[PDB]
């Protein structure tokens, strides 16, 4: 009652599927891939389960200072 | 008929739509991480 | 399509089983395909429990809520809840599987090939619930089968290898009952008993003599009321005190089966008898009488006079009197001093806990049993981390009585909000405003003001 | 004194209720 | 951080030899342990007696040391008090009262060695949470 | 008949407040369990809740303000027993004990319970469907939780809830630390219902507050442009449900209004009911999800999540609740 | 007939979605919010900030993920991405916090948004804006609990996280620290909450029962049909009931209707009021006089005496992992403890 397609006679069409049985497994693996590849954690700089410590320490890496939190979190990357 | 495609129900429709398929994806392929 | 949508039958698609009130082959169809169902249920868990089933692990430990039920009956076990063979647990499973088969071909038949009605089909098997005659000829045929079933767990326990006893003497074993309790002082008895602490009602029953002649008397009544049931018409009283319809029945039903469900939340809460703590693990009250129990023998063998201890707030740290006088273990499991248990009883005297037989008379055994149902609390997290809520991830474990008691409360409360559903739909549809107020006869506008 | 206080208030509240249930204003259909 | 053989390296025996356990034999530990001991070694602490506990330390002072792989399996197939004067496997699971403790029936060499390898590497790993209690969690 | 008489006048609907034979009940329940409340919320001594010699003042002439008054549980050392008066040797004795915690719990549940049958009765009286006792099935289940199944699956009427403000506090925060209630599904549906119920309350009176007709003017109260029993309805049912469908879309707003009101008696009464039936279930000790320690590394690790933080305060709690009242590690129930 | 008047046809057309002027500011930023809340609860860690796991890609389930609070030496940063704490870098921008503020301000503006939508669609429509005055109330919730009480504080830290065990980590904070259940707001807040479920329950429930019937069939939803001029129940009928039940009755159907918006708006209200005196520390901690009746009297406790006690636990047991920035070392022996357990 808006000028538009209803839902129901959209989803139930086959050019609908034609599209969407292409772009829905697409984005699917594209979400796949951007976790099993990788990539996530280099986006977004979320430890991997062996990033969290190093080899023999048990201080977690915590930011104290508000203009060289940058600096920070780099020197506690760098200590791996 | 004569029904349009690219409405603005279709922008907000696969703006919640496309990233929703795109992070069940990925938590999907989270599911299959060992330590 | 008859009957098969709103316009025809008034109820809609949410209520489309209420479509089937005065249908009686598909209701019969819609009955037998669901207690296939039951069955079905029965058995592919039981084999699902079996597949899964590690013998030497106590069956509590493991997730099991059907195998202990066959357990204590006596199927597979040996002296101490040992499983000596789990053949029993499989053919109770696959008669179960092979038995829904059938019942849910009956079903299915009946519900969608079958005659709708089958009043024309038989005068016997066609029924009408204003005819009063016929319903109590039904509930006579079903009191029957039910005293008939009773009985069988009599003979089960009387003749067919008898049942498990945790109070049998030297550890629970299976024991052939030959003596069951007939009195009726004692039966009705429990009966009378308070529902209370220390007295416990029914749930309080603890050995099975008691047990059995309970079902003897269950098994007689109810056949005798069958045989009345069949054999005469509801009195006059009885019709004018009740509506007489069939959500009516269901309500009344639906009350019934909401008060058997809070009393088996009740019976595998408390009970240690009919629920042995060998299958279904400790009781609460088992486990905290069993920590204190467990702390007793610790320090005591440590060199501590565990009668003379003096707990943080002046009574007995391991011993106290409860408010009738009897010695009983301290601390908050206080509370739990009308437990009973066969790994508890041997230290009991008259006057309650004995010092002389705590001091001399402990054997290992119960200090292991005391260990074991101390680390197996009923006491674990909804994705069955065992311990308090404050534990770590490391123990795997939510014992059966948990799981028993707190799904059947559920099912029993919202049993009973059934029943308050049907009870208030059947006297309104009964005196004919179920649908709503009318417009034109509206009885409070006859009414006259309140002030 | 705070007892008093407490306990004044609360049948203040419970004579309140008497009121308005048995000196309500009376609902006329109209 | 990650599960190094160095991580993995624990006493054998109390002269000082040394073994390396496979991520494998640890895991598999990880899981005898919580199927036979966490119930009442949950953590490295004892539920039925908290005086003793798991920590490395403790097991050090034993009598016999029990902070070896060696000590541990002993352990298992004898258990005893702490200074080592009485025997309590009539109370304490073990393979000599495994008729008394199903759960100790189908326990091989191996799965001892992998449960005492789990008991000796939990420590290196968490810290004061092992035997530390609920004060650590 | 004198007998027929008194059946008449029990059932009349031209009495002010209808009594019904579930009032035959409730009447003298309710009376007798508010009667003894008012008098020990004033003036009860002290009541050894923990079963320890420790007996805590809960009543006005005690030292208490209305925040921190409370009716005390019974004691521990009674447990499950049913402790009437003529149980005790004495009122002293009673008092000390908790006694007046039991009586006033069970007046109130056979009241309450009969107030559910007495609203049916009524409904069915007045030609009524019937479930409005249906919708107040929720609060009474959640007053059987708290007040009777709690302290059957834990073992004692101590542990259940208090009769007063700080009481009920100390309820909630120690019910938390055992049970970790806020991670329990059946809790979080409750405040689903509660806050849910909240929301569509106050929706619904905005939707109809805003689409009320013109009736008045403007110095007047709009409440005036309704009168008691009229026919016509007196708000645009259309109106607010074109606001409403223009607001979030079309097919999210009801334009039946009986499909509503269903509504809004089923989520807050369905949220209530299973959140009343996570505090039994918790009362047979299923407790709420423990995700202690589940987030380990590479190596080992303990990574802390805010289930670990929920932890520590739990631990708190759980050390310093009843401090004197435990000699053994476990805290069993 | 000008631009600004051919983009308010546009803006205002009848859709599926009404976009209007206030969509402008609505749908960006409430997209944005609840992007960041996705992406953050999805991806980010709270590893830097905290010291937590709180991402399903560190193995957080839905119950456990969080968008974190800043680092508490961040203060009140706004923590832009192109300000001095990130530079311009994303990676670190969410390692630092930056998703908190940037959901914190999307989600504020976007609640200004939709009620300035609520405004416009109640102007166009032809209705009295009462919606918008309701929406408010938990407007007035977001600002004092996610603006105002973390700014009265030291940082963004002491905000609420993003994530449900997070909310569930300040309601027990609030309790141990600020003992916010003996708050008279927050009890004035929980009035306000209860009664309005119990309102929309007992409103609910009475008119399903006291329907009129307008049709045959034994579901009576579809007896109603929107355009119909008579009441759908019976007033009178419901008045009546429930004066003989409950002793009082509406009368009124507007008064009944704006009782309803009124009761929980007022509660959160009073709530929100609270959280503010929260944000200066202004406790309702502890009475006086039960306070020094307690320090001479070793014999008197109360359930507010017990209370306390379990706060002190609360404080003592969390704050070392709680707030991780001070460096709290208690050593076992200072730990408040019962006896045993
Ligand atoms: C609206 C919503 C409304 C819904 C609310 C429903 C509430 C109903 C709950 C109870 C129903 C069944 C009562 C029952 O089985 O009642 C009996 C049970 C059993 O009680 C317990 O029973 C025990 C029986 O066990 C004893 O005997 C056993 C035998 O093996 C064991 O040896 C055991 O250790 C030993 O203690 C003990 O006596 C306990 O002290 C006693 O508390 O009581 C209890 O849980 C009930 C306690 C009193 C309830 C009375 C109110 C009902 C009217
Ligand atoms: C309803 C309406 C609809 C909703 C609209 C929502 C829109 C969004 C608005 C967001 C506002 C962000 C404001 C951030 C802020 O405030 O940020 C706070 C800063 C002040 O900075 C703080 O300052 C503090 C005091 O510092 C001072 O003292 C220290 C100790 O001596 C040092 O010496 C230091 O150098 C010195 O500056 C600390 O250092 C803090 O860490 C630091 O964050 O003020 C400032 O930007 C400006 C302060 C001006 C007042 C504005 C605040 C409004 C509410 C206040 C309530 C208080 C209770
Ligand atoms: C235990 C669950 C149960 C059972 C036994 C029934 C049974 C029945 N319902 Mg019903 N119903 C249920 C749940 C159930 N319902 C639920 C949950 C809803 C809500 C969605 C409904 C909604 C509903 C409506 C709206 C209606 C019914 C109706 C009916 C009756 C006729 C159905 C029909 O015409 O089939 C037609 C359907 C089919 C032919 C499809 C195939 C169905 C078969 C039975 C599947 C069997 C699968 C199984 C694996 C086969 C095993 C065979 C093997 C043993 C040999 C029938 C007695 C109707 C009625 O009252 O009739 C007057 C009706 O109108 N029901
Ligand atoms: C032996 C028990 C029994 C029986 C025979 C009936 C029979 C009936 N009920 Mg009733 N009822 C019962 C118990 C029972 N009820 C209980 C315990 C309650 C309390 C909750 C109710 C509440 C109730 C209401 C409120 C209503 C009925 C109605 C009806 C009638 C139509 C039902 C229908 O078509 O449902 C169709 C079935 C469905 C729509 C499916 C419902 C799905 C349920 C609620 C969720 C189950 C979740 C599951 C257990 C766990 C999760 C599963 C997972 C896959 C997600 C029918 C006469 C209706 C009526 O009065 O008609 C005259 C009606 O409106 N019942
Ligand atoms: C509650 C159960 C129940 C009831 C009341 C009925 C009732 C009826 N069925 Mg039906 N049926 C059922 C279950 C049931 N059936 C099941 C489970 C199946 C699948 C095997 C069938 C398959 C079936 C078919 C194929 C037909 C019927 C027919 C009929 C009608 C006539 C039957 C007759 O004359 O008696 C006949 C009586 C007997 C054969 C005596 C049988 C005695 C049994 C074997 C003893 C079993 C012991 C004990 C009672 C049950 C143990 C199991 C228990 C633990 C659950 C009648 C309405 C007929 C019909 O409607 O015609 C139009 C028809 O053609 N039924
Ligand atoms: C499934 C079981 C069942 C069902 C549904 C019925 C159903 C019926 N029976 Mg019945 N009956 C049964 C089994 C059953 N019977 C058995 C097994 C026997 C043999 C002992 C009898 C013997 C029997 C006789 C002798 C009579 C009935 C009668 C009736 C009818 C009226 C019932 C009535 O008003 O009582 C409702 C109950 C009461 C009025 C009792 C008063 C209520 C008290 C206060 C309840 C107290 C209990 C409380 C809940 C606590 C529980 C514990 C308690 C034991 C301490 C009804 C059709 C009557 C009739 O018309 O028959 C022709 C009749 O005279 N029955
Ligand atoms: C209309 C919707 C809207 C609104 C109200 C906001 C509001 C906000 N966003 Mg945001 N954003 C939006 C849409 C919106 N956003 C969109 C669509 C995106 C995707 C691209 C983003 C992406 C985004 C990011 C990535 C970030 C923000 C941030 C912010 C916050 C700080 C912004 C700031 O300081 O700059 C204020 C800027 C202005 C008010 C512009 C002023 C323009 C006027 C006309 C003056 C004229 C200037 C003149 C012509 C040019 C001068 C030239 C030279 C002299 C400099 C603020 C709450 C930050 C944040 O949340 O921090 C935590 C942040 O990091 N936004
Ligand atoms: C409908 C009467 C009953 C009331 C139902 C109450 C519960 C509904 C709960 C709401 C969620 C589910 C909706 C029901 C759905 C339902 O019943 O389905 C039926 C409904 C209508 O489908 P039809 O195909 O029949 O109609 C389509 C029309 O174009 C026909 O002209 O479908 C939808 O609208 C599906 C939702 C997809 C569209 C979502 C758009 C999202 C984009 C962003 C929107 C933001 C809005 C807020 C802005 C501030
Ligand atoms: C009416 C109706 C309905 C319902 C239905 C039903 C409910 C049915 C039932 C059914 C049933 C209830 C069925 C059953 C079946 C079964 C079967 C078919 C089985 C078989 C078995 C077997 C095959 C076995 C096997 C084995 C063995 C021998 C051993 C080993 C293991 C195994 C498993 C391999 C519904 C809802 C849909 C709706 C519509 C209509
Ligand atoms: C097995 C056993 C046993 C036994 C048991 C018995 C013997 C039982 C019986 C039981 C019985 C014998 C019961 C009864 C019941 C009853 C009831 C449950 C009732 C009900 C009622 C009603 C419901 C009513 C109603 C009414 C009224 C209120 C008034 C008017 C109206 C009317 C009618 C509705 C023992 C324990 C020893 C042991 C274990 C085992
Ligand atoms: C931050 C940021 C941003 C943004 C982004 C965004 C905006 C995103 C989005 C995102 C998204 C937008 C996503 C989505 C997601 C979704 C999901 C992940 C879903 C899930 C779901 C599920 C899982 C479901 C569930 C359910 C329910 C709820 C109930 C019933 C049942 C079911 C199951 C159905 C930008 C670049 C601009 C800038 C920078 C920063
Ligand atoms: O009392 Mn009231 O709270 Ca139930 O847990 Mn054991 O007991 Mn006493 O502690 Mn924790
Ligand atoms: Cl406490
Ligand atoms: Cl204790
Ligand atoms: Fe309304």
């Amino acid at each position: 009652t808006t000028g538009e397609r209803p839902f129901s006679d959209i989803i139930t069409s086959v050019r609908y599927w034609v599209i969407h049985s292409i772009t829905i497994p697409a984005l699917f693996i594209a979400g796949w891939l951007f976790v099993s590849t990788g990539l996530a954690y280099d986006v977004f700089g979320t430890p991997r389960p062996d990033s969290y410590y190093a080899q023999e320490q048990r201080s977690i890496p915590l930011v104290t200072d508000r203009f060289e939190a940058k600096q920070q979190v780099e020197t506690f990357l760098e200590q791996l | 008929v004569s029904y349009p495609i690219f409405t603005v129900r279709w922008v907000a429709v696969h703006t919640l739509a496309v990233p929703t398929i795109f992070f069940l994806g990925a938590i999907a392929a989270m599911q299959f991480i060992q330590r | 399509a008859t009957n098969r949508d709103q316009e025809s039958s008034g109820f809609a698609w949410w209520a489309g089983n209420a479509r089937l009130i005065n249908l009686s082959g598909k209701l019969l169809g819609a009955h037998v395909a669901h207690a296939g169902l039951i069955v079905f249920w029965a058995g592919a868990m039981t084999l699902f429990e079996l597949a899964h089933f590690i013998p030497e692990k106590p069956m509590y430990e493991q997730g099991l809520i059907l195998i202990p039920h066959i357990a204590t009956l006596g199927w597979g076990v040996g002296p101490g809840g040992e499983v000596v063979d789990t053949f029993p647990f499989f053919v109770v499973g696959v008669v179960h599987l092979i038995s829904s088969a059938v019942l849910g071909f009956g079903g299915v038949y009946h519900a969608i090939r079958g005659p709708e009605t089958l009043e024309e089909y038989s005068s016997f098997f066609g029924y009408d619930w204003k005819d009063k005659n016929k319903m109590t000829t039904i509930l006579g045929f079903h009191l029957i089968v039910l005293g008939i079933g009773a009985l069988l767990l009599v003979a089960k326990a009387m003749f067919f290898g008898g049942l498990y006893d945790t109070w049998a003497p030297g550890g629970g074993d299976v024991r052939v009952i030959t003596n069951p309790t007939l009195d009726p002082r004692v039966i009705f008895g429990y009966l009378l008993k308070s529902p209370f602490g220390g007295e416990g009602w029914i749930v309080s029953v603890n050995n099975l003599e008691d047990v059995v002649g309970g079902h003897i008397w269950i098994g007689l009544i109810c056949i005798a009321g069958g045989i009345w049931h069949i054999l005469t018409t509801p009195f006059g009283w009885a019709r004018r005190a009740f509506i007489w319809s069939g959500e009516a029945y269901l309500s009344y039903s639906l009350g019934a089966l909401s008060m058997m469900g809070f009393i088996a939340t009740c019976f595998v809460w408390f009970n240690n008898t009919v629920y042995p703590s060998e299958f279904y693990g400790p009781t609460g009250p088992e486990a905290s009488q069993a920590q204190a129990m467990t702390f007793l023998i610790r320090d005591q063998k440590l060199g501590a006079n565990v009668g003379s201890a003096q707990g943080p707030t002046g009574l007995g740290k391991y011993l106290m009197r409860s408010p009738t006088g009897e010695i009983i273990f301290g601390g908050e499991t206080m509370r739990f001093w009308d437990f009973r248990g066969p790994w508890l009883e041997p230290l009991r005297g008259p006057n309650g806990l004995d010092l002389n037989k705590i001091k001399n008379d402990i054997q290992p055994w119960q200090e292991r049993r005391a260990a074991e149902y101390m680390t197996h609390a009923p006491l674990g997290s909804l994705n069955s981390v065992g311990g308090v809520a404050t534990e770590i991830n490391s123990v795997n474990f939510v014992s059966p009585r948990s799981w028993l008691a707190t799904s059947h409360f559920v099912l029993a409360f919202f049993f009973l909000v059934g029943h308050l559903w049907h009870a208030g739909r059947a006297r309104a549809a009964a005196a004919g405003f179920e649908k709503g107020i009318d417009r034109e006869s509206e009885p409070v506008l006859s009414m006259p003001s309140l002030d | 004194m705070e007892t008093i206080t407490y306990v004044f208030i609360f049948a203040c509240i419970i004579a309140l209720f008497f009121f308005a249930i048995f000196f309500r204003e009376p609902p006329r259909i109209t | 951080a990650e599960l190094t053989p160095e991580v993995l390296t624990v006493p054998l025996n109390s002269e000082g030899k040394t073994i390396t356990l496979t991520e494998k034999q640890y895991l598999e530990g990880k899981r005898l342990f919580q199927y036979a001991c966490a119930s009442c070694h949950v953590g490295g602490i004892t539920k039925t007696n908290p005086s003793l506990d798991l920590r490395t330390e403790t097991l050090a002072l034993a009598t016999p040391p029990r902070d070896n792989i060696e000590g541990l399996v002993d352990y298992m197939k004898n258990p005893t008090t702490y200074d080592g004067e009485q025997e309590i496997a009539e109370v304490h699971p073990s393979l000599r009262s495994a008729d008394i403790f199903p759960k100790m029936r189908n326990l091989t060499e191996k799965d001892l060695v992998a449960i005492a390898g789990h008991i000796l590497v939990e420590p290196k790993i968490l810290g004061d949470k092992w035997g530390g209690g609920k004060v650590y969690y | 008949n004198l007998w027929e008489r008194f059946c008449n006048w029990v059932t009349s609907t031209d009495n002010r407040l209808y009594v019904g034979w579930f009032g035959v009940i409730m009447i003298p329940t309710l009376l007798a369990a508010t009667i003894c409340f008012v008098i020990a919320f004033i003036a009860a001594p002290p009541v050894d809740i923990d079963g320890i010699r420790e007996p805590v003042s809960g009543s006005l002439l005690y030292g208490n303000n209305i925040i921190t008054g409370a009716v005390v549980p019974s004691s521990n050392a009674i447990g499950l027993h049913f402790y009437p008066i003529w149980e005790a040797a004495s009122l002293d004795e009673w008092l000390y004990n908790g006694g007046p915690y039991q009586l006033i719990i069970f007046h109130f549940l056979l009241g309450a319970s009969c107030y559910m049958g007495r609203q049916w009765e009524l409904s069915y009286r007045l030609g009524m469907r019937p479930w409005i006792c249906v919708a107040y099935s929720a609060p009474l289940a959640s007053a059987f939780a708290v007040f009777l199944i709690y302290p059957i699956g834990q073992g004692s009427f101590s542990d259940g809830m208090p009769l007063g403000i700080s009481g009920t506090f100390n309820f909630m925060i120690v019910f938390q630390a055992e049970h970790n209630i806020l991670m329990h599904p059946f809790h979080q549906l409750g405040v689903a219902g509660v806050f849910g119920g909240a929301l569509f309350c106050a929706m619904h009176g905005s939707l109809v507050t805003s689409s009320l007709i013109r009736e008045t003017t403007e110095t007047e109260s709009a409440n005036y442009g309704y009168k008691f029993g009229q026919e016509e309805e007196t708000y645009n049912i259309v109106a607010a449900h074109g606001y409403f469908g223009r607001l979030i879309f079309q097919y999210a707003s009801f334009n039946n209004s009986r499909s509503l009101h269903f509504f809004l008696a089923a989520w807050p009464v369905v949220g209530v009911w299973f959140t009343a039936l996570g505090i039994s279930t918790m009362a047979f000790n299923l407790n709420g999800f423990n995700f202690n320690h589940s987030v380990i590394d590479a190596k080992g690790n303990v990574i802390n999540t805010w289930a670990d933080i929920i932890n520590r305060a739990n631990l708190g709690m759980e050390v310093m609740h009843e401090r004197n009242a435990h000699n053994f590690p476990l805290d069993l129930a | 007939r000008g631009w600004f008047d051919i983009l308010d046809d546009w803006l205002k057309r009848d859709r599926f979605v009404f976009v209007g002027w206030s969509g402008i500011l609505l749908f960006p930023c409430a997209y944005l919010a609840l992007g960041g809340w996705l992406t953050g609860t999805t991806f980010v860690t709270s590893w830097y900030t905290h010291g937590l796991a709180s991402s399903y890609l560190e193995g957080c389930n839905f119950l456990t993920v969080a968008v974190s609070t800043p680092a508490n030496s961040m203060g009140h940063s706004l923590l832009l991405l192109w300000g001095p704490e990130a530079q311009g870098d994303f990676t670190r921008w969410c390692q630092l916090g930056g998703l908190w503020t940037f959901i914190a301000l999307h989600g504020a503006f976007g609640l200004i948004g939709f009620m300035l939508r609520q405004f416009e669609i109640a102007r166009l429509v032809g209705v009295r804006p009462y919606n918008a005055i309701a929406f408010s109330a938990p407007i007035a919730v977001f600002v004092s609990v996610f603006l105002i009480y973390p700014l009265g504080q030291s940082s963004w830290f002491f905000a609420p996280s993003f994530g449900v065990a997070a909310i569930f980590r300040f309601l027990l904070f609030f309790q141990g620290f600020h003992n916010w259940t003996l708050n008279p707001f927050h009890m004035m807040g929980v009035a306000g909450v209860l009664g309005g479920a119990l309102l929309c329950a007992i409103h609910g429930a009475t008119v399903e029962n006291t329907l009129f019937q307008d049709g045959e069939g034994a579901s009576t939803f579809r007896a109603f049909n929107p355009t119909q001029a008579e009441e759908t129940y019976s007033m009178v009928t419901a008045n009546r009931f429930w004066s003989q039940i409950f002793g009082i009755a509406f009368s009124n159907k507007r008064w009944l209707h704006f009782f309803m918006l009124f009761v929980p708006v007022t509660g959160l209200w009073m709530s929100a009021i609270g959280v503010v005196g929260l944000a200066l520390n202004l406790r309702s901690y502890d009475f006086i006089s039960q306070e020094i009746r307690a320090a001479e009297d070793p014999e008197f406790e109360t359930f507010y005496t017990k209370n306390l006690l379990l706060n002190e636990g609360i404080r003592a047991w969390m704050a070392p992992q709680d707030q991780p920035h001070e460096n709290f070392v208690f050593p076992e022996e200072v730990l408040p403890r019962g006896n045993a357990l």
